[PDB]
RNA sequence: GUCAACCGAGCGUUGAUCCGAGGAUGUCCGAAUGGGGAAACCCGGCACGAGUGAUGUCGUGUCACCAGGCGCUGAAUAUAUAGGCGUCUGGGGGGAACGCGGGGAAGUGAAACAUCUCAGUACCCGUAGGAAGAGAAAACAAAAUGUGAUUCCGUGAGUAGUGG
RNA sequence: UCCGGCUCUACCUGGCUGGAGGGCAGUGAGAAAAUGUUGUGGUUAGCGGAAAUGGCUUGGGAUGGCCUGCCGUAGACGGUGAGAGCCCGGUACGUGAAAACCCGACGUCUGUCUUGAUGGUGUUCCCGAGUAGCAGCGGGCCCGUGGAAUCUGCUGUGAAUCUGCCGGGACCACCCGGUAAGCCUGAAUACUUCCCAGUGACCGAUAGCGGAUUAGUACCGUGAGGGAAUGGUGAAAAGUACCCCGGGAGGGGAGUGAAAGAGUACCUGAAACCGUGCGCUUACAAUCCGUCAGAGCCCUCGACGUGUCGUGGGGUGAUGGCGUGCCUUUUGAAGAAUGAGCCUGCGAGUCAGGGACAUGUCGCGAGGUUAACCCGGGUGGGGUAGCCGCAGCGAAAGCGAGUCUGAAUAGGGCGUAUCCACACAAGAGUGUGUGGUGUAGUGGUGUGUUCUGGACCCGAAGCGGAGUGAUCUACCCAUGGCCAGGGUGAAG
RNA sequence: UCAAACUCCGUGAUAGCUGGUUCUCCCCGAAAUGCAUUUAGGUGCAGCGUCGCAUGUUUCUUGCCGGAGGUAGAGCUACUGG
RNA sequence: GGGGAUAAGCUCCGUGCGUCGAGAGGGAAACAGCCCAGAUCGCCGGCUAAGGCCCCUAAGCGUGUGCUAAGUGGAAAAGGAU
RNA sequence: UUGUGCGCCGAUAAUGUAGCGGGGCUCAAGCACACCGCCGAAGCCGCGGCAGCCAACGUGUUGGCUGGGUAGGGGAGCGUCCUGCAUCCGGUGAAGCCGCCGAGUGAUCGAGUGGUGGAGGGUGUGGGAGUGAGAAUGCAGGCAUGAGUAGCGAUUAGGCAAGUGAGAACCUUGCCCGCCGAAAGACCAAGGGUUCCUGGGCCAGGCCAGUCCGCCCAGGGUGAGUCGGGACCUAAGGCGAGGCCG
RNA sequence: AUACACGGCCCGUACCCCAAACCAACACAGGUGGUCAGGUAGAGAAUACUAAGGCGUACGAGUGAACUAUGGUUAAGGAACU
RNA sequence: UCAACCAUAGACUCGGCGAAAUUGCACUACGAGUAAAGAUGCUCGUUACGCGCGGCAGGACGAAAAGACCCCGGGACCUUCA
RNA sequence: GUGUAAGUGCACAAGGGAGCUUGACUGCGAGACGGACAUGUCGAGCAGGGACGAAAGUCGGGACUAGUGAUCCGGCACCUCU
């Protein structure tokens, strides 16, 4: 009501007239008026610890893991030409199912590149690893690179 | 924002170890000249706060 | 997120003015005016529900007492007999025999007198 | 071009229509600025040029105000000045918010109310900039052998305190 | 570093005034102008860009279903006659600028130190004046004149230069720090009229910007100023040629079209509302308009039999009984107390915040958790400054499972998670000393109440600030005009 | 329109005040009293309600025993007054 | 029990008294507070309370003994009366 | 003369009997005392279904008690929209709407089928809400009752023939008639802005109709040395170089 | 002084103008300043009839209702009405 | 007193155009009474054929205006040795 | 008669009278009343240091209930607090 244009002029009697009584040509009743308690802009984050997302991320992994969904690969191409068609074949070779998630490090580009326009595959980085990616899909690939790091940057 | 205290419950009560309320007593300052010392003397020390009004006083404190 | 409210009112009105069919006027078209009289409709069936059992007996005791009185007794000492030789039909059947069977219903009537006290305004 | 068709007449491989950067032209009002004016319309001066048998007319330019610099004169009046005349450069107004300096309320809350609060907010003024302002210790601190321009963020803290 | 001349002057020195190699720096805040090379450096147009007329069927149209292939540093998006990776536009990706503009890069050009410095040693001189300071009224600092420093505005008065002066919350002495009253200073920070490219658990024509439609338009007001309404044919207009009625509108055939229950009043096309037919019922009757029983007639399904009851169902419904609208507010309303003409659409406990208290749930557990920020195409990793707990009592010093008062172990107050087991004392209500059992808080999130904010929604009269208005009406000014006709008969 | 115009803004002013506040079922279920009140039509606390935890019949009812009262009634040369 | 006129459908207090409020149904001619009784929904089942049994209105112009002559019943005083 | 049970007079208000609820009743259908039966409620019982508290037992069965309810507290759910995820239907016809037949204890439901219609929807689990309207002398649009009623805008007054025209009380002409005549006549200023003329037109407008119109469309049309103003001047008053005050 | 030949600028000119064209929300019984001012009667621009000139103005045709409005006359009496 | 008659504009009838405020409903009687204490809507009785037209104006606590007198709360403006 | 209103009590005296005299104190206070809350009332008993009395024992104002006013802000004396 006090965003809106107009209204800032009480529009007729308050008495005399027969009509209503009304402060503003704006009020949420009219035709025109104004929103009462609308959407705003807002934020939504909310603080999840470090320890419960940690928890969940391993429970995930231990999720699949147990049902041997977790590969792993030293890579998915030969030297420096991206060819979408090997890393399908390759992945034909290494699973069946609909979804998969890759980890591929962030030099490792031809992987990406390549594995990247696939309908299921979702690709992610090992130092973004999260657990909406891991629990959407079904296999789970990893670079032996990624391994390496992601067990010696949290064991210590 | 924050939610901001109250000056004078902050100033006329304490809260001890176990979470009690405490205030002090009344008719003390002035016209001594006649009251007993009796009367003089069970209101000094401090008193566990009533029941009715911890709430109240809960509510002020705090916020 | 803006929810226009058009289907989560017409249903109920759909609702109503279905079960209206047969009122008279602005209790047949309007839903303002037939929601009202639905209130006081079920709530009068309600209440001839739990009536009707009263009107129904009334009805079927003044069957019987005129029948009776057509054989020279009356309803109350009719009832009085019966009770007395433990006899078990309902008035609701003793009045199916008076439209029906008006034999029967004097034969039970002469059973009645014959299990009567005699004294009928003794002091037991 | 288009709402927006219709008709007519055309252009285009010799590169059109279209797009981008720079230029040119740029009526009249508008800070508006030759004078004036009811905004977009009335009257002129000066130099040149076009034009008539001469006048009228026409075209191109330029002429306001102040501040400063330079140049000539120095009124009452003696020094000499204000002032006057010419030339040269600036400023003039608009803007959506953001800033700094100044001014500066009231309904409201206090279940009344004046001190207080609302708020040094709204609004008004003067000036800016692409950011501003502040800024190099006549500062903090506490005997710790300490810190070392400023500003903006987190905490200290809704605390020490202040307060009809 | 060499010399040219200069220190008034020729001569020994000290000190200047010139040029020269050089160095330093430069469009810097620290002086300022232009110069020409100049970088696939950037912006201002764009461009190429992989792969299916694939087969059967449906259908007006295949971009659908089913079955066959392919591309992929390109399955983002959109459109194309129905959901299109392989049709189109374009994306991933790589390309591209004669000219102008911006970044630095340079060489010009400009200065600038070079004639120099490190240290010694005993005393005079200078270290920013109407100021700092003090008094009087005032502002703002956590600080409302209070004991009230520091910072300051106006008046009045008014000092010194280093054993000087200002501050360390009145003030004084000691120590400490610092050297005012002259000036400039980037980066971190705030913001978007405009522009470019995208995202959306945002709206989708009574919503969303007031404005999808001529929108600050029409219309209103003298004026400042207010301030609306109206989106959709279909795949493409193929927009009904032709005939008939009619003055024409409009319509019926014939046609287009997949469909004219798509005709430029056009997607679908509700209700209120307006009528036409078919069945029942209604003109001797007192009706919150219904409900329970129900005669009679009409329709229908089914078992049968020339029409016929039924574990039926539905529409009307003579007649009988019962029966005082809905909401709000009221002790109490059918109420002759308020509100509502009817429909349709719109319209009121919401959000923020490590906020507070209580309670569920989850992680951790005597520990718990991070903020800003940094790195991250993303929701992830780090970050110990902080906060809450872990010992309290007391006004405070202070002491410490005890402490405060008090002369006092003499009683009491507060505290020592709680219970458990044995003792001693009393039963003035239980206490005191041991032993073991061993203490649970915190951070996310959900719910409820709550604090600050417009805080569930609508509603005043009226307060303040800045402006618009004397064309109506009040008064005044400047300048013009109008008052037929007939009577009375003052001064002179 | 004048016991102090109009317009925009502050401003969504404020009202102990009036009105209004939308889907369903299940369980329990009041009060209209007290003290205070710039207060009497409002509000704060106590009262009566529910929800959760704790304490387990402590509540209530009937019988029997123990206790103070100065009411109805009656009385008065048993006091004060008629 | 007070105030009032020992008037008010008046006003003010008490009360392990009630009901209404927030409570329907039956009876009271109609009638929130009176009497009965405290509604889980259904049944074309039965027994009862308060109240009532000539017809309207389901149930008895019921039995027995006496009174009433006034339509009392189906308003009423001081007082009057073979 | 006492005490009693029924009785009499006193008795007496205004719309209409009207102080049994009515008819009517003493051939009590009236009062009292006893007696017999009966009717009567959503009470109690009887046959069934659901639900809450407790208890007993077994892998959710039974039983007892209970179940009016406003302010209000607590608990459990339907529905709408957008979405994360998994799957299903859909030009061989989704939604939406009108329905019929049916269901659920209720909010409501039909993956049950017909008509219309033409492109998105459903399901289960979680997430988030502009999340449910019958009332605010509520807002916007549309349509009713009043109602085919009141009015149709002065106190001047219209008429007959002919005319074109589809259509004439009103439009054109003819002859009558009547009205104003210091105006209801002829000319300017302000003000408005094409309203003027011609041609065509009548779905809107005119308070009826209309071939008509200040209505609609197109085209046309306003000519100044001497008229009213400017280039000529000044009053009230305004603006105001410099200027003074602030 | 005479004759001849030349120039002589800008704006408004339509149309309504006591009004169906302005102000009045309407094609509104209202308001609008200025100018000539026919005749006969008459003191006269009043007032009655009329020439010039212009309109018949925008819903009508009927009809002995009550009743309302503006008009008219009234027996006898004359403010008794109020 | 004491009212009567006449004519025009309406009103009535016919043809055309064609609104309004108001409205919970509806096939909307009267009485005596009951009730939030003045009943179309309830009880008990009495009366009434359905549908319209002109007309009156007793009621519908009729329509209009969130009372203007009173009281409370908030404001406003005015006064004065507050 | 009881200092002062009334009541409850007082002859066992709390009434009247005489001698000493300052407990008209300090530091506390079990348990209780009454209790919205803040207020309010009594309180045996312990310690120092006293009065009276021969001692026991009584004395923390008055026979009891009324005789006064919260909080804030300031003032005076003392403190081994800052």
């Amino acid at each position: 009501r006090g965003e809106v244009s107009g209204g800032g002029k009480k529009p007729y009697r308050q008495k005399g007239t027969g009509r209503a009584r009304q402060g503003s040509t704006r009020a949420p009743q009219f035709t025109g008026g104004g929103t009462v308690h609308g959407p705003k802009p807002r934020d939504y984050s909310q603080r999840t610890p470090k320890k419960m997302i940690a928890a969940a991320l391993r429970g995930a992994l231990s999720d699949r893991a147990r049902n041997d969904r977790i590969h792993a690969v030293t890579e998915l191409v030969e030297g420096q030409t991206p060819s979408t068609k090997s890393a399908k074949t390759f992945l034909g070779t290494l699973t069946e199912n609909k979804k998969v998630l890759v980890v591929i490090g962030r030099t490792d580009e031809v992987g990406a590149k390549s594995v990247r326009n696939l309908p299921g595959v979702h690709v992610i980085s090992p130092d973004q690893l999260n657990t909406y990616d891991v629990l959407n899909a079904d296999d789970v690939v990893f670079s032996v690179e990624a391994l390496n790091a992601y067990i010696s940057a949290n064991s210590k | 924002p924050k939610a901001k205290t109250h000056s004078g419950a902050s100033k006329r009560f304490r809260r001890t170890g176990t979470g009690k309320i405490v205030r002090q007593k009344a008719n003390r300052r002035h016209l001594l000249e006649h009251k007993p010392t009796k009367r003089t003397r069970r209101l000094d020390g401090r008193t566990t706060v009533s029941a009715a009004d911890n709430s109240r006083i809960n509510k002020l404190l705090n916020g | 997120a803006r929810v226009k409210r058009a289907l989560n009112a017409q249903k109920k009105r759909r609702t109503v003015l279905k079960a209206s069919k047969g009122y008279r006027g602005q209790r047949s078209r309007l839903y303002r005016k037939a929601k009202e009289q639905q209130l006081h409709s079920l709530t009068y069936a309600y209440r001839d529900r739990r009536a009707r059992k009263g009107e129904f007996r009334k009805l079927w005791i003044s069957r019987i007492n005129a029948a009776a009185r057509a054989n020279d007794i009356t309803y109350n000492r009719l009832i009085q007999g019966l009770k007395a030789a433990g006899v078990e039909v309902d008035r609701k059947n003793l009045a199916e025999l008076a439209v029906s069977d008006p034999a029967a219903f004097t034969a039970l009537v002469d059973v009645a007198r014959a299990a009567l006290p005699e004294d009928v305004n003794a002091p037991s």
